[PDB]
């Protein structure tokens, strides 16, 4: 065949998104999470199997402790992320990775280890001909379609915000901000307490993701919505458990979105979402800011809650100059946005001669990864 | 225990002040070397000179 | 006891190694003085010369 | 009089500790049971009584079905509660609340609803000038005279745990973990039964618990000691029941403390009680740390067992860096640290102006606890 | 007594040192810090201290948000200045000013309203004799003994240069470069991400600071020091933080001071500071540039980095003729060269006539400091 294809794996934390270079979506998405059968089984002809990979997780989930290989945009565990691409490649794809080049995504500011390490594995556990390990948010960038944007990426691995301008890039105005859905997560089940609900363990609290990833949603202003939660009647909602048991949430709902614009309720002192997006900008040169203002991207799986667009343009045009208009582009289809411009990436025909061939890796060895590319 | 445990500590102590003085002995090694080089390299450009 | 007494003597090796490092970037750092006044002196001679 | 004296009551579950504030020791400590008559009585002129208080309960146990009204730091049955509450007053103390302000101490991280619904009692019960709701953990802190520590708190209602620095507090690194004395006692009598003796009623899992309050102990290795459970000879101990059949429990005994650093023998995946205080100390900023890992207190009725702070000494000090001093200070009388924390908080002369009124109450209402208080 | 002593006070950002001028060294020198209670406090009995100041932040760091007052030599906020001033004359030197004349330093190229502002609350806050502000470089000169130099300032605020010729000076030829010490800081936190030690706050972020004023050095060549980097030996050091968690810094140590010759890695296109100089000397006049190359004075604490002196040198000889020699005189003690230059300018007989009085203040107002002084 001509061009061989390519392949595309966006690994922040949480989720797989995976598929072939030159498609508009993936083929497969799933949580990445190894769980492991913590309860001895007692019958005959169970399994055994030692671990659960993917959304079969999910499914068995009670049974099983689950842990997110990838924290902070960092592996913890590489043979739990080996065993998440064991998965993706031969349980979704069903693709031989001797037959294509493969594209990983991977988060700013992160230690050089994971790139070396996951280059490593690359060629030395799924043969390949080629690789390329790629920045999350230019990826969003590329994808929405736009030469210049301030990339707000957070996924449930870490928030990161990335000015670019007419392509370049600014070493110095990247910040990396410590805050994530998983991050939002351990607040959510931390506030569900006060109202009697305790989720204890890793099993419900995926459910308490689930809860998130519909009911949450950030507030217009958060002491007018916390005045009007006086008079419970909208900000309630009813939620079913799997067990039967029903929930039934308030104010809790929306306050804990509006953790990323008050990192104080989690007890860091690291600024808000919006004032981080301050931050990135002040450290650009003056004369490319305008645009900056007007073309701010959100991406990932935590741009998703209803209203964040809203919050962060009000609070950004608040803190700018209101001499300039602050456009704030977020599209829906957000959270697939990093694995879109994995997609186009591979796509493109000068592309094919920056990849890191496997050639070039043995003689030069791992190493070469901050060499070659970004 | 405190004994051994203080020659420890003194020995440490020592060792300390030792590495201290091994440090500031390695700093001057380092300047003199930094002297002895730059001097080495205007006796090379002075011999190219002379 | 045993933990300080075999770190004492690791301490008293590292004492020892740090006394020598004392010793050795001292005495280097002498020889460099000495490298150093040789190339400052054969600087002065060929800068004197030139 | 001058200052009126004032009222402390601990009511985590298990036991009411009660008296005067500006005492060293309380007045009245007794188990928090309410026991009803089970079985129909035959006879006249009996009681009628139509459920039993305090350790007038435990005198007549067999009778009764025993019910704990506090579960978890959670008051289950609100009756009760008050039941218990009038015993303490008119039994023990034998003072008008009208005539005393009242301390009252409760569990980190518990529903909103229990410190409402307590001061709604308070106030529209037991008619009383002023009180106050606190946090367990930081009366014990008070009580061991110190200004900084993580101080572990586990009755028989729930662990939890509060790290504090020169005062100050920090709600995100306060960890809350669901084992307690109680869960201790279920676990016990489930291991009790491998060795054929069966104890099925409320009654029974009380001489459970008085077995466990003296008997248990924890293992400074417990493989080591369990090994050593093949001669056994010291480990064995003869215990009398009130039956006068007598039961010898060997390994049995001191695997049932073991369940608070492997809570994978009662099947729950939440980490022992040294994890959960390692998780605790990493969620707080790096530079208070070095005196949290020198300072950690120890409080509550479940941290009584002989060799405890041994075991936390040794488990601490191998995952931590060895670089810095890991202290444990444990008192004894470590158990009535929560009510001396109390007597000397409405001793302090500032304190008196920190009080929620009666009238400040009536009011602003049931909800003003969390505004005023933490 | 006769002459009443003078009090000096060198504000660059970072550190204020402070003490009696007609002494060789300052009393008191301690952080520029404002740090405030971030966290709500819960305890009776502390405090409660609105903030802290000095020092004593720097005990107490991580319940604090510590703010610097003074950024790029400018203050940021005023209150915070006026404490930290309240701080040295009462805490430490116990000095009423109304006893005493004293001089501030100031930044080259400043605002005129800092001037302007720090003199309306030295007559108008803590009331004064007399008082004067001066010009950084020019004290650091007068603390060397020469009368000629080209005085190369960089605190922990702004990066300076003033050239000098015989007492006389050259406004034209007087450069301002933005960088700092806090700029370093800030690299270098950025700079540790890539090895996987993350640093996102405040109190940590003194932590950096610390490291670099001991375990930072500059290369005698920065591409021969990262290429003998790939054999690590010597170019790692470990560092123990106060967590009692180890570092381990290689050619990461040596790349953070190179931003002062490279402001390409910071993304400014400001040239390096030995350029810089080259700026400030051509503008200067033919004749004088002799003394200049060969009169080179470092001030300021963020020249105190071994190998900064040789690299200056290096760099300059290989820039400029080589037909004169290009001394560097750049004394240990340089940190405190500012303080000692206004010791020795206030115990000067003539100087005591060259004051502002409080007197020609009060009659012709707070705009003076300009008519009057440099």
């Amino acid at each position: 065949e001509d061009e061989t294809t390519a392949l595309v794996c966006d690994n922040g934390s949480g989720l797989v998104k995976a598929g072939f270079a030159g498609d508009d979506a993936p083929r497969a998405v799933f949580p990445s999470i190894v769980g492991r059968p913590r309860h001895q089984g007692v019958m005959v002809g169970m399994g055994q199997k030692d671990s659960y990979v993917g959304d079969e997780a999910q499914s068995k989930r009670g049974i099983l402790t689950l842990k997110y290989p990838i924290e902070h945009g960092i592996i913890t565990n590489w043979d739990d992320m080996e065993k998440i691409w064991h998965h993706t490649f031969y349980n979704e794809l069903r693709v031989a990775p001797e037959e294509h080049p493969t594209l990983l995504t991977e988060a700013p500011l992160n230690p050089k280890a994971n790139r070396e390490k996951m280059t490593q594995i690359m060629f030395e556990t799924f043969n390949v001909p080629a690789m390329y390990v790629a920045i999350q948010a230019v990826l969003s960038l590329y994808a929405s379609g736009r030469t210049t944007g301030i990339v707000l990426d957070s996924g449930d691995g870490v928030t990161h915000n990335v000015p670019i301008y007419e392509g370049y890039a600014l070493p110095h105005a990247i910040m990396r901000l410590d805050l994530a859905g998983r991050d939002l997560t351990d607040y959510l089940m931390k506030i569900l307490t006060e109202r009697g609900y305790s989720f204890v363990t890793t099993a419900e609290r995926e459910i308490v993701r689930d809860i998130k990833e519909k009911l949450c949603y950030v507030a217009l202003d958060f002491e007018n919505e916390m005045a009007t939660a006086a008079s419970s009647s909208s900000l309630e909602k009813s939620y079913e458990l799997p067990d039967g048991q029903v929930i039934t949430i308030g104010n809790e709902r929306f306050r804990c979105p509006e953790t990323l614009f008050q990192p104080s309720f989690i007890g860091m002192e690291s600024a808000g979402i919006h004032e981080t997006t301050y931050n990135s900008i002040m450290k650009c040169d003056i004369d490319i800011r305008k645009d900056l203002y007007a073309n701010n991207v959100m991406s990932g799986g935590t741009t998703m809650y209803p209203g964040i667009a809203d919050r962060m343009q009000k609070e950004i045009t608040a803190l700018a100059p209101s001499t300039m208009k602050i456009k704030i582009i977020a599209p829906p289809e957000r959270k697939y946005s990093v694995w879109i411009g994995g997609s186009i990436l591979a796509s493109l025909s000068t592309f094919q001669q920056m990849w890191i061939t496997k050639q070039e890796y043995d003689e030069a060895g791992p190493s070469i990864v901050h060499r070659k590319c970004f | 225990y405190e004994e051994v445990a203080r020659k420890l500590v003194i020995i440490e102590s020592d060792l300390e002040r030792a590495e201290e003085r091994a440090e500031l002995s390695e700093g001057k090694c380092a300047e003199l070397e930094e002297e002895l080089k730059t001097v080495t390299n205007n006796l090379k450009s002075l011999e190219a000179q002379a």
